[PDB]
């Protein structure tokens, strides 16, 4: 999903507000951050209701506005309440009353997913693959800074994991995949404009090809 | 482009709970649990323990950058995303630095939550493409013969930098060296410190 998001590239920013090693105060700064964390864990493994992956999803699905004006342990309060109402757990009519005031949520999904690819390739160390050149309007863990670029395998993975596009859309077809530390120069990402050496992307089979 | 109307975050993020515990959907303890899990439990010192090892064994050294998941388990750190680790050597032509562009990814056992400067949209947006700025306005001057490289956790490796062992080390206990690698050193952004 081309979501604001897929920050990484996108210019205008100031300063990180930090200096390193500054204090950082405490682990939660507010009595409810630890909630939407642990409250999605609940989901996750108690009820059985989600993944993790339709958690990053519903975030993603936030409306734009809405996402760019809400600190970082909110967003995933609005996210996990919005699954719980879309999984039928929860109302959002419960949840204003007991709030006593507005909740919006995240905006629904505007695709079912895709299924974990068919066809893919085990790649080696050293190979050289190209980021296959595609739009997916759901789930995808592919920041659009490496779409269609190259670069080579840094590191497969030794276990492998559900399909995003699938599994965070809650399907039944994400079937398993290894990832692949891709490596990219910084040129090929961003041409002359950066100052860094390379990116490596922790990449999904499915989202690869080989190189010509 | 206005905000949309909200209750208070705290109202609604208490409103969650409420609603899902007074359905008995949350154990006993539960959130509780949690808490304490990423206050007390998941930390930098355990990443700072895992390099000062790795600096003074060899073959720890090895293992951790070869296997670091196997590395992680013999201290029983795995957990909650950190379950799949690869630790990544700085050396002196290579720089390592992470980001979870997409979110906030990181490696919660052995680093701690991350910070919230870490899930910036400045750092989000600006460290993968000009990191040798973002590292010096940060406070951290990476020489100009060093490659930076960035690690964007965008699945489930999670990762932890290996940063060089400073020179004034030598022969340091590892309770020492563990003092000065600190959450920052892990992440990349910083380099240990020796005091003059
Ligand atoms: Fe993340
Ligand atoms: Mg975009
Ligand atoms: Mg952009
Ligand atoms: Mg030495």
């Amino acid at each position: 999903m081309d979501g604001v998001h897929d920050l990484a590239g996108v210019q205008g920013f100031g300063k990180v507000p930090h200096t390193v090693n500054a204090d950082i105060g405490p682990t939660f700064h507010a009595e409810w951050e630890h909630l939407p964390y642990s409250l999605m864990f609940a989901g996750v493994a108690e009820l059985g209701a989600f993944s993790v992956d339709e958690v990053k999803y519903v975030v993603e699905r936030m409306e734009p506005r809405h996402y760019m004006m809400t600190p970082y342990y909110e967003r995933y309060v609005i996210g996990v309440a919005t699954l719980m109402v879309e999984k039928g757990i929860l109302t959002q009519d419960e949840l204003e009353s007991l709030a006593g005031g507005p909740f919006p949520l995240s905006r629904p999904s505007e695709s079912e997913g895709r299924p974990a690819p068919v066809e893919t390739t085990t790649f080696e160390v050293g190979q050289r693959v190209r980021v296959r050149d595609e739009y997916v309007p759901g789930h995808i863990r592919m920041p659009a800074y490496c779409r269609g670029r190259v670069g080579t395998i840094s590191h497969r993975t030794t276990e492998k994991w559900p399909f995003p596009d699938a599994i965070g859309h809650g399907r039944n077809d994400a079937g398993e995949e290894p990832t692949y530390h891709v490596k990219f120069a910084a040129e090929e990402l961003f041409g002359s404009d950066t100052d860094g050496g390379s990116v490596v992307v922790d990449l999904f089979e499915g989202y690869l090809e080989p190189a010509a | 482009n206005a905000a949309p109307a909200q209750a208070p975050v705290s109202d609604r993020a208490w409103a969650l709970f409420r609603a899902l515990d007074g359905k008995g959907l949350v154990p006993d303890g539960y959130v509780e649990g949690w808490k304490k899990t990423f206050e007390e439990d998941f930390s930098p010192r355990r990443g700072a323990e895992l390099v000062a090892r790795a600096w003074t064994d060899p073959e720890f050294r090895q293992l951790l950058l070869t296997d670091g998941t196997a590395a992680v388990a013999q201290y029983g750190y795995l957990g909650p995303q950190g379950e799949y680790i690869v630790a990544v050597e700085d050396t002196p032509t290579l720089k390592n630095v992470i980001v979870c562009s997409l979110c906030s990814c990181t490696a919660w056992p052995i680093l701690g939550l991350p910070p919230t400067w870490y899930k910036s949209f400045e750092y989000r947006a600006r460290v993968v493409r000009e990191p040798r700025k973002v590292l010096s306005e940060m406070g951290t001057e990476i020489a100009s013969d060093i490659e930076i490289r960035v690690y964007d956790t965008t699945a489930e490796t999670r990762y932890m930098v290996l940063p060089q062992r400073p020179a004034g080390t030598e022969g340091w206990s590892q309770e020492q060296l563990q003092e000065i690698v600190t959450k920052d050193c892990l992440i990349g952004v910083a380099i240990p410190q020796v005091p003059t």
